[PDB]
């Protein structure tokens, strides 16, 4: 219902992204501060998608390949017989590099857009 | 030959700490505090095949509840009348009229010179005090907190009944709960769900005996941070409720004294009828059996054949040697030593009444409780115990004082995490 | 055939929000906000609608009330308190060149006040008005409010003259307005338009008489929540104003008295010249002419054949029974009985008071320090408030008092809604 | 022409959109107002709420695949349980307020359907890229 | 290759790295300061203001049809009055700082043109 | 009909403009508990290759930010402390006459008074010692405190120190802090060695007058700066390239007594001094001083010519807080006589110091703060890093000119520390001409 697929396989969870995607006295200042933070967290994730050319997509396909050093696994090892919580922990080492790679793939295409239209 | 795809809305999370919203069922201090109604029918979603590690001893929301309950209490008193002008030399006598023998000297009938609404006028008044709050100098008395700090008066309209409050997560966060029976306080639980908010928890403050909280459901459950060590307390939930009936039987009146330009002091008035000691009744028919159950569970940790003694408290101040109980705004200090006398292998607890009261043992601010007119009778449930600790025998004694454990004892089954919707995974697609 | 999503739709719903304070750029209302008014406010003719308005349910009035109190409190909150003056007073009568009509109103009182040192007293005396002083048990007197509340002093460096303030909507919101002239107050008017900014309203605090407000354009307008229920008041907006001239009678001075280590009290000092009675002058004809118009507008609701009478007000508090008027922070309490003494088919004496309570929040009193010399107070009567006291006769008497009526009266034609730009309809597109 | 709409025909709602959607982020002596903690906090939180409302619409249009559009088509059929009007009067001759009015009772379900339509479309796109 | 250390590069070269700068606006005891009921609000205001500015710029790109891209293209010709230089003269031998001040009075006018051009483009597509 | 140039637009442009914003502080005492944010443990600096930028220390808002925050902390920390209102009573004072050096005669007054106790109906007769600077004569044994006819006074809390612990200021996202790395920066103009940082280095919030203590030292030569050098009415900020050590002491062995003046309100009264009575003073190497100044004149001559003789003169006018060197160490407040420090011209110096306990901060008239007594004796060693000077000229005499010690406006102290810094905001969007047409 909220995290209904949390214990499931990547395959099973593939159609549930919309489920998570949408869930966003002086004393009361604390609640305001929390609201402000939630907005800020939201926006940084949205920017990252935009700069990767993933604006508007839940499942964005890019031009960056997978390395065997990030994941030494195949289809029945990654999607099946696996769950997102564990898997994400398993590859946490490469989060930063992938993001840098995604930015570069986008930059390389945009330059070819202004020119190639010409 | 798999390529990167970025997935948004992935159902994963990590440990986190944040601000929670308070909510209620819609002049009580917590009624004016939470202006948010709860979900009339709160949601809970079972998470199939999810194992999650909880740790009640490291549960950060506990610190939040403790910090906020203090903030609110204190805020409640901030705009009320200060009693500074009443810190005067007192002239007191032994009013022992129409009393039982144990009350011989419990009250002091004091009189003094004080202000009126005009700066150049004075009045003589008198009132009754409990000896716990009055100290003799070398007939001459002083209030007990005149050599420590300021004393202020609570506003008479504000009540403190512990209306249950629910705590709800902000967007981007989720509350995880163990529905796993016999949860051990720490470690992975394998029966979990995600919830919008916690259930309502009554902000009951006590020492030694935990009142009006959650029950243990299946059996008596003993939890501690470290079982081997004796430097830690032990928090015990009972599965059965134990009923306790408390009273302050004397019919009291109140008087309102004008003290200055626009305000009043609420003084102890007279007493109608005989004076008897305050007390609490615990049925022996339940208490005996209750400790036997506790011991049976202690045998899972300490040999299996040891002799377990219950005993009185260690030395300490009133707040920890007696049971601290509040009802109706009055503060009772009940002698529980006879509640913890037996060794394993009706009960009347006399109670003292204190009026000028430190709260949560944090030194600096003395609050004066206006008297409650009439008589009082309170009935409540003992739902748990605070206990502390030779190959053949061990002894247990009542504990308390650090209120974070009271909060901890209700919140032991909850955890807060943040949601992290962005994941990256391979696919047979390139673009 | 198919569901399509649309956006930019002319849809709105009633809402409660926070409005902005805008001004024209050293006053309660001068240093209280910074938003400039719109130098050229625009109006959107949101026509071809019959928008339902109310005024008895207006969210804007409630925030005006809340915020004016807050502003008032912020002004006084940091100012010196007068607690040291709540002492027994030794008083006598001021009979020096006294007009008999004012006799007994001004008192000469002395007292023992502390000095800057904690161990010394000073003998101080000042003048008081009778309305602020109560006899104990013929020499001993008390300040009237020592048995009720703390009293603070308004700071003499703060002006209290009202300024028109414009309210402005936040983005995502709009204020709907009637351009109608004969609007009931609760009707579905046809003259609908919308704005981001309101007409500025100068806050006016007064009782039994609406001053410095707007006028009706076509006729005298009578409004109430329920005309039938005598519990509701009657408010009248005139289409012509009436001039009223109120003045001080006496060229008074004041004394700056040291009361503590950085604290000063500003006392009423003596009077230059002879003592005279305060009063207000209104044209007798104008008042009679104005009433005639008002009555003709009552008959249409009460019957052409009934008898209409105006009468002196009920008893009650000073702020209820007399006309309470703020002139530079000084308060006049004018006897309006002479304005309501007629049935058919001018000098008002005024009292002066310095210990005053605003918006009936019993508990927080304030002392109004004196203004030096004689001042003139000149204002526009734009309306008033009445109550309803067989079928033979109908009698009306002065009402109001509750400030929400002054604000509501000025905020006659405005409503607040929120904008809802998204929607969905059937179409032909897949 | 901030709200130069009122309603006549829906064709008129197209031309007003840029402004209506722009008005949301309109974009000195305020130093003395910082100390007014109650007055000031109300004005501040109001700004925050305005931001939330803006984002709520953008996020919803985004999940529906309507971002960047003024008019958004999708393969979700119209239901007789929602309305029974022809397709002539309801644009060309009917204003918008009645459209807000009758359709007000049922809406959520539509939003859920719009989300599902996209959910299915994106999965299909991923397969189309993986295949031919 | 650094953060603003492109400022001295020619505009053309500087433009090769935009993401670094693009993300700079969206980032970011600790209890003692909660008692500062005036100061703490100022800090809250500061972060709220930063958010509004970020969003404002994004909305403009939306209006102009340039959203979702760091670099976009439009149908508005250059007006020699804003500046009169050749292409090499601008992309080489030029810092962005200089460029920006040279055309600092021709900004809002372009924005107006961009908005209308995009409005017309939508009208043409409908 | 055209060459067909097309407007384009893009985001991520490295352009900034001057902006005024609020920077935040990063780092038991007043500064530590209010600077909870840690500094970046690994600070960065990015040189802006081939970039020139203009800085102006005289129009710098970072200085104003320091001023406001330094005031705010003083008020925040004194606000909750014991008020000393009840001490404004008639005092009965006599001279302390026991082992007093001649120079200290009349400096210490032994005053008794009737004071409030913890009970409303009880009084106590107490006494303590005061410095004469805090007490005034009534009409001859009758005295009162100097603030009785002006304002309330608050006792500083004994547990809150005001040690000048260095703090850093750091930009919020969207802003950048720029600095000059260049040399001989005039305080104004287009320095070329420019870089930006996330956060500045730490700056010690040292408060002083005349002599600027514990600041940065110049890299190689004395730098003289003023908003207007040729305006004799302006302050001249001089940064030295060699520090001068100064050794200060308060030799009297003090004690304290603590008297209840209410329910939990403890007044810290001066306890008797045990031992002989001596003057507070500072020791400056005589040679170092009559070495270090030679280069000051040499550099003054860069603006005034080296055919003029420059004199350093004493007895600059103003109040105590202006004419003496305002020094605060250990929480003790010293008023050091520097006249012999500025009595020389050309082609170990002991400076006596007075002590005052009733003190005012940043010339905020009508509010005061009582400096509690300190146990024992003190010793402080500090670095003289710069001077605040004014010209005594304007006369028709170019042959000789005199300069005198100046200052008192604390913003100039911070201005010197903030000399090299500026704040701008980032504007990532821009427009330029492009071949592509949508
Ligand atoms: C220029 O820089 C120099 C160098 O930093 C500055 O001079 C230094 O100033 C500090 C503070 O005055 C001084 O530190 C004390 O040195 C004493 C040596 O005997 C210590 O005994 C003393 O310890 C107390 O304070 C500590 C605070 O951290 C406590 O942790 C410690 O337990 C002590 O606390 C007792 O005493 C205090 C009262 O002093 C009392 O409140 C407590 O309750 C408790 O009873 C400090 O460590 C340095 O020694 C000085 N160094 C030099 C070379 O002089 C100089 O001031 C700067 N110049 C300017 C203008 O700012
Ligand atoms: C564990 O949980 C139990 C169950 O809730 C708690 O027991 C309650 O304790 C409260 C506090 O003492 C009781 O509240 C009081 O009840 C009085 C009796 O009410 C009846 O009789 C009067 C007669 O005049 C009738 O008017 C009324 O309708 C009822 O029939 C009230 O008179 C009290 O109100 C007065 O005092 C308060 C003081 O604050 C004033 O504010 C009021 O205005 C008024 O003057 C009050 O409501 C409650 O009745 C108990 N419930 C039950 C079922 O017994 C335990 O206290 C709790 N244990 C712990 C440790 O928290
Ligand atoms: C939790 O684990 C159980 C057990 O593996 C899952 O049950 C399977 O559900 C699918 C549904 O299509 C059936 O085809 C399988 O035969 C079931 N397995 C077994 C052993 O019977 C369940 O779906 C999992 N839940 C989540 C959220 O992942
Ligand atoms: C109604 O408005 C008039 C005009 O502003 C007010 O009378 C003036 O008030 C200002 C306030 O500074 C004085 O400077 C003028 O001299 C006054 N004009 C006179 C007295 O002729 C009047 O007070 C307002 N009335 C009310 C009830 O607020
Ligand atoms: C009030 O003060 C007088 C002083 O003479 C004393 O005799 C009397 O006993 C005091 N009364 C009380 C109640 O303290
Ligand atoms: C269960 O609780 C005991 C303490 O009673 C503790 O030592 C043990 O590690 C806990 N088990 C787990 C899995 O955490
Ligand atoms: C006490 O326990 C009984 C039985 O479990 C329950 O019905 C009652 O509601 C409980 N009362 C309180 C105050 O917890
Ligand atoms: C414990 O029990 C014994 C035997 O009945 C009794 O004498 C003693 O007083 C009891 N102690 C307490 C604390 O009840
Ligand atoms: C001041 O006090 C004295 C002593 O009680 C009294 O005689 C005198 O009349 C008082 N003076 C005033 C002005 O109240
Ligand atoms: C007009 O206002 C009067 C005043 O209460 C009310 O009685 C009457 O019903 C209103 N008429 C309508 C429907 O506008
Ligand atoms: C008010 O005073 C003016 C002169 O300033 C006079 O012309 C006018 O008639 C007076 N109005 C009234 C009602 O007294
Ligand atoms: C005054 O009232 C009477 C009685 O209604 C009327 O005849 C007369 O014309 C009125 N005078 C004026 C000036 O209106
Ligand atoms: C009343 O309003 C008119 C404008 O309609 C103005 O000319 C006149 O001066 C105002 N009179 C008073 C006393 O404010
Ligand atoms: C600075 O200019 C030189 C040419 O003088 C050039 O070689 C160098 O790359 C430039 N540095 C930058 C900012 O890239
Ligand atoms: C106290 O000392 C001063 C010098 O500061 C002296 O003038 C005065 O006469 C002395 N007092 C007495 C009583 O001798
Ligand atoms: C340095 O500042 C002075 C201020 O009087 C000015 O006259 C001089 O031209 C400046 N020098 C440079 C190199 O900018
Ligand atoms: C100051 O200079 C004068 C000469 O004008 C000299 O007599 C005196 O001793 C000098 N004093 C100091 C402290 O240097």
């Amino acid at each position: 219902g909220f995290l209904g697929a949390a214990g499931s396989t990547m395959g099973a969870a593939s159609m549930t992204l919309t489920v998570q995607a949408r869930n966003l006295t002086v004393w009361g200042i604390k609640q305001l501060q929390a609201r402000v933070l939630a907005v800020e967290r939201y926006l940084r994730d949205q920017q990252l998608l935009g700069i990767w050319g993933c604006s508007g997509k839940l499942i964005c396909c890019t031009n960056v390949p997978w390395n065997s050093t990030w994941s030494n696994r195949n289809l029945s090892e990654i999607w099946d017989n696996m769950t997102w919580l564990q898997w994400d922990k398993e590859i946490s080492n490469y989060t930063q590099i992938i993001y840098g790679l995604l930015e570069e793939s986008q930059n390389q295409q945009e330059k070819n857009e202004q020119d190639l239209l010409a | 030959n798999l390529w990167v795809t970025v997935y948004y809305g992935v159902p994963v999370w990590k440990d986190a700490e944040t601000t929670l919203f308070c909510a209620s069922d819609a002049h009580n201090v917590w009624a004016t505090h939470c202006c948010v109604p709860t979900d009339p029918n709160p949601q809970e979603i079972h998470l199939e095949n999810v194992t999650e590690e909880f740790n009640m001893w490291k549960n950060n929301m506990v610190e939040q509840m403790h910090t906020d309950i203090i903030s609110l209490w204190d805020q409640s008193l901030k705009p009320c009348v200060k009693l500074t002008p009443l810190c005067v030399t007192l002239q007191c006598t032994n009013v022992t009229n129409n009393i039982t023998d144990d009350m011989r000297g419990e009250l002091k009938n004091c009189s003094f010179n004080m202000t009126t609404e005009l700066r150049d006028k004075k009045q003589k008044v008198y009132s009754l005090f409990y000896r716990l709050d009055v100290v003799q100098i070398n007939k001459e008395y002083r209030l007990i907190n005149c050599n420590t700090s300021a004393i202020t008066q609570a506003c008479p309209k504000v009540s403190f009944e512990p209306i249950p409050i629910h705590y709800c997560a902000p967007a981007g966060f989720a509350i995880l709960k163990c529905k796993d029976k016999k949860f051990n306080g720490t470690g992975p639980c394998t029966n979990v769900s995600t919830v919008q908010c916690t259930h309502g928890i009554k902000p009951v403050v006590s020492t030694q005996l935990l009142l009006n909280g959650s029950l243990a459901e299946e059996e008596v459950i003993i939890r501690s941070e470290n079982i081997t060590n004796n430097a830690k307390n032990i928090l015990v939930q009972l599965n059965e409720s134990v009923q306790i009936n408390c009273t302050r039987p004397n019919n009291n009146t109140r008087k309102s004294i004008r003290i200055g330009p626009g305000q009043w002091f609420y003084a102890t008035g007279d007493i109608i009828g005989d004076i008897r000691q305050a007390h609490c009744n615990v049925s022996k028919a339940t208490w005996n059996e209750t400790l036997g159950k506790v011991v049976k569970q202690l045998r899972k940790h300490f040999g299996n054949n040891t002799i377990i003694r219950f005993a009185n408290s260690s030395g300490g101040d009133l707040e920890v040697t007696t049971h601290s109980f509040n009802c109706g705004g009055e503060f009772f200090y009940c002698n529980t030593s006879g509640l913890f006398n037996s060794t394993w292998i009706s009960i009347t607890l006399p109670c003292r009444i204190k009026q000028i009261i430190n709260m949560w043992q944090r030194i600096g601010q003395a609050m004066y409780a206006p008297p409650i007119q009439g008589v009082i009778r309170c009935v409540s449930n003992i739902t748990g115990l605070i206990l502390t600790r030779n190959s053949t025998t061990e002894t247990f004694r009542p504990g308390g004082g650090d209120m974070r454990d009271n909060w901890r004892s209700e919140l032991y089954k909850y955890k807060v995490v943040k949601i992290e919707p962005l994941g990256v995974a391979p696919t047979r697609c390139k673009r």
